[PDB]
């Protein structure tokens, strides 16, 4: 709320009395050493007040407040509440200041992989590779968290989330240009899919991204492994991917521009293409 | 001939109608479908957490007993 | 040649009429049938959400409880 | 090459039918586990709430 | 002429919801995918939660 | 009704029981010792006969049996008992009289943000702001709990909602309010859209929103909307929208009434037009002169 | 096969020592006083029972032992479970004797509302309504249930819900040569789909039906009935169902049965026709 | 990696450890009589080394250790934790070895019946049919978990997954078993979805392949039952199976392989194959004499 700047100053002094709560563990518990459920107690002003914080829009505040409600926690004692509070704490530094977000839910995947919870610690990977790809420039360490969260997906047979995954993966190093890495999951991932009906009709946009980047390395191999995929899926040719694919191939044998632009602007009059075939195709084409 | 070719331009209105009925349609589809797995998600991701929770709850309450 | 192109015309429209009707219903029943899905998923959510809060209450006050008695 | 659009036509028009035949099993299947479902969260609230409520009365009064 | 151009547009639209439809298919897919854990997690839960009141219920006596 | 005579019987009787009960709470609180049981029994029977009440058509009986009972049970150091039974009240004054509804889902709210649950208090916040529409004539306070419940929907990450609820409220506003703020929001949701492959296709109808927002007050800096839609966004040049709004306005720096209409009407052909868009173009076209 | 017949021969015995327990278990309450715990373990006992004379392919014997349990466990002052044991009954009694399944489901119903709980009590009648409908022929009752839960869905604001039921209620009434409800509810839910930016499609498919049923009366009603329809629809005319309609006016007002016969053929060839419209349409030419 | 060998030396360390506890603990129980705490914090040892180790990327070991655990477990009368573990033992040993994993599932759903949960049961019988079949090359114990699979769910009214697994199950026997029970599942699946809310047009198919077995049993059959389902589905009438039946069966009955492979070419060309329907056709053909 807007006008509830009054009670985020009361919930200021609210983390105090917390702080006199500490006071109390440094001297007053000699006495009140049962006493602790007031520690829990203590604990919970820290929520609240944390709480308040993250309603009045103190994101700061709300993290540091968590992290602080985490730390004096975690006792030995309540490993899941302490996990908890760190994940929302970096769920509050996500906005603002990520950095230590990135660390506290390291830490929570430490927690939850040393329980074993794994559906839970895949899907803070991700998130940590998705805000490194969005507010960082990192790519390597988003490729790590990523082939360790597909990992950690293929050992319970998760196999889509995975498959997306590794298509993601695939996709960033054929932008980074490791083109074996890219072509074995295309290719992986598309004999995967066409293995189940449900799935059979996606198959042949892999094999044309695999074709591509074949065809980007070895201009003579490029048609062994368009026939290869042909003759492995009889439909394969009809798709107008392959049609294209041997134009090009085909076309690129003589030094004339001319037929592969009009190919590939042909093609664009039907539907519009995305940054990264048209990159791709910009880089490949030159030579 | 000229009847036939009246009957095509028909037909060719009415599946433009059609495929502009088609084309919206599914676009509400997709929006209504990812609001459900949103909230799909949400909704798992709460009841692991309550399962954890109660599963150490029933194991400290059995502990506790035990103490007496 | 008008025979031919009378008979694929008359088989193309007959196709097309019946194929984009048949779509149209489909996914009409499609639409109507989500929104039961939609309030379900609600309904679970609220129950859900309710008996989380009741046990959490519930074991806090007990813990505080079984404290007290020792 | 009015044929050859056309006979592209009817395999598109072909294909999202059957993709149409796809989707409707698999949503019918995922309505009726939602109901099951349901159903079972209910019986677990009720049975919780009854319980404790029950319990914590009989296990406060005594004293 | 006229007809050409239409041809042009209903295969433009035809592809785009074909496209479309095939990603709907896979997002249907994950949805059915994820509510097996669902309720297999609340199942178990159930399971739980059922034998630990009874059991401490039946202490109490 | 037979069943329903019968069934209202029972009910004065479980009312008798329930004046019973509350005198036998202050009897506890001024005569004995410990009624926080004796006076749950009587919440107990206060939710009975109020639920009874519910199923019996009297939906104010109900919702004030649940109301009592709420504020009764307030004095046991308890808030979520206390919040399931406004919100019962409050779902039972939706119909009949709900202006005490109103105000119970205030309280709702308050203590529902008091503990923490965003959701659900946005939940509540939107469903207060679609009765006040459909049942109150008033828009600037349902504007106005639109954007709280925006606001609360984006905080927590739930993009959908909060997208679906700004572009409603800004829609709303250009209507009846200045249309800075409906090409505001109409822009950044068209932005927001755009990279995203689910509204990227569909973007095209809030640009094509936006620029009519723009073709409203002046023409000028309608133009350079247009282009700077159509220089960001390549195949929007191409769409239906944008030949329209060039014809449009191209007739429009003529001043000829008979162009512009006849544009209007053919445009019509294909599918019809909205309560929304026609109004728009009446308005614009009647400041011609 | 071998499965079954241990299954019930092992559920014989769990019988026989199910009857001991209840037995031994009051004699001890009398002569002891133990408590309660015993009047428990003979519920369970006689759970387990059922579920296994269920697995044994036996429903009668199945219902009455969940009924048996059910009635104990509420003697023993406890409702959730003895409803959810009642409820069980009247599944297992679903198919075999379905007779006593509507009694119990009855008692199920009762104590939900009793406990105050709706949506499970519309399921229920709606329920009910099925057995009725598809194993008896009484459709008063299939009627009375269906309304019921039309009025409970309405109340608890689940529109959706209630139009279903509404609907077949309509469609039963007209049946049974009454048509003032089947008006008043096809023109109800035909403006409620008006406005209905998903459902508008449809809000002409119902208005044509009342016109229809409209129609059994005379002539000039149908004609005012279109007209006024039309005027508040304005699209309505669009449609075919329109010039249909039209057609069999203007035939039947000079006694032309040969044009309607054949316009009525002629709709069927384009769009076939279910029982319910040809049943219809064949009394209307009754005369 | 360091991480691996790491864990796989931490894992044979609290191994042992895991070993010398039980061994004190049953030590223990005669010299102190603590009670029964030694064995299950034995127990949590043995599932925390499991688990790190099938984070070790060895997976058989891990399974060996969740049975032990299980086993461990369900001698302290604890029966639901020992089933758990049980199917997830089972699902280690899927990649490591199917028979360990087939009786642990085995073990698992005979309990959880004995419990009373026929929905876990089916669906770990669908889990162990469908791992029998894939890797292992068998059918008929296959079908037999299917239709056990199918009974149980039908058991607790749950029509759409019985309808599946007896769809696949009939298809199972038409492509091996005897044709009568695959005419005779096709057929009531097709006429159980002819009000289906959302398939009111997808049961021609079935219907057809009913027909197409009908023609594999003879011709005569193939008439009568092709004029039964006629008048009894009448849209069915009006499906473009309906003709490409009656040509071939025209064809086929004058002896004039030309006509008959004619027909078949023109309709894989129209629409594609479907890899069951091809096989059929090719052995009709093969009986043209």
């Amino acid at each position: 709320g807007m006008d509830t700047s009054g009670k985020q100053a009361e919930a200021m002094a609210l983390l105090a009395e917390a702080e006199r709560k500490v006071k109390n563990s440094q001297s007053f518990f000699s006495g009140l050493f049962g006493g602790s459920s007031k520690i829990e107690e203590a604990c919970e002003i820290y929520a609240r007040a944390a709480n308040m914080f993250k309603m009045a829009k103190n994101w700061s505040a709300a993290g540091n407040a968590f992290c602080q409600a985490a730390q004096l926690h975690l006792q030995l004692q309540s490993k899941h509440d302490a996990a908890t509070c760190f994940v929302d704490a970096g769920n509050a530094f996500k906005k603002a200041d990520p950095q230590e977000a990135i660390n506290c839910l390291m830490r929570a995947i430490e927690i939850y992989t040393d329980m074993g919870r794994f559906t839970i610690a895949a899907k803070h990977h991700i998130s940590i590779a998705e805000i490194y790809e969005t507010e960082l420039v990192d790519v390597e360490k988003a490729i790590a968290h990523y082939e360790q969260s597909a990992d950690y997906y293929k050992g319970e047979e998760s196999n889509s989330s995975a498959n997306k995954c590794l298509l993601k993966v695939a996709g960033y190093a054929a932008q980074l240009e490791q083109y074996q890495k890219a072509i074995d999951i295309y290719e992986q991932v598309g004999t995967s899919a066409m293995d189940s009906p449900l799935l059979k009709y996606s198959a042949k946009d892999y094999f044309f991204k695999a074709a591509l980047c074949h065809f980007c390395i070895d201009m003579l191999n490029a048609k062994l492994a368009v026939q290869k995929y042909e003759e492995l899926f009889p439909a394969f040719s009809d798709s107008r991917e392959c049609k294209l694919m041997k134009k090009l191939l085909e076309a690129h044998e003589e030094q004339n521009v001319d037929s592969y632009t009009e190919s590939v602007k042909e093609y664009d009059s039907i539907s519009r293409l995305d940054q990264w075939l048209t990159t791709m195709l910009l880089r490949i084409k030159k030579t | 001939a000229l009847s036939e070719i009246e009957t095509r331009h028909s037909e060719i209105i009415k599946l433009e109608n059609s495929i502009r009925e088609l084309h919206d349609m599914f676009m509400d589809m997709a929006m209504l479908v990812e609001s459900q797995g949103e909230m799909i998600d949400r909704i798992e991701y709460n009841v692991e957490h309550a399962v954890d929770y109660v599963e150490r709850a029933v194991s400290d309450t059995k502990k506790a007993v035990k103490y007496q | 040649r008008a025979d031919q192109l009378a008979d694929e015309s008359l088989e193309s429209t007959r196709r097309m009429l019946q194929l984009v009707e048949e779509s149209k219903d489909a996914g009409i029943r499609t639409l109507v049938m989500l929104d039961e899905q939609g309030e379900q998923l609600e309904r679970i959510e609220e129950g859900m959400d309710q008996i989380n809060k009741d046990m959490k209450e519930a074991e806090k006050n007990l813990t505080d409880l079984g404290k007290f008695a020792g």
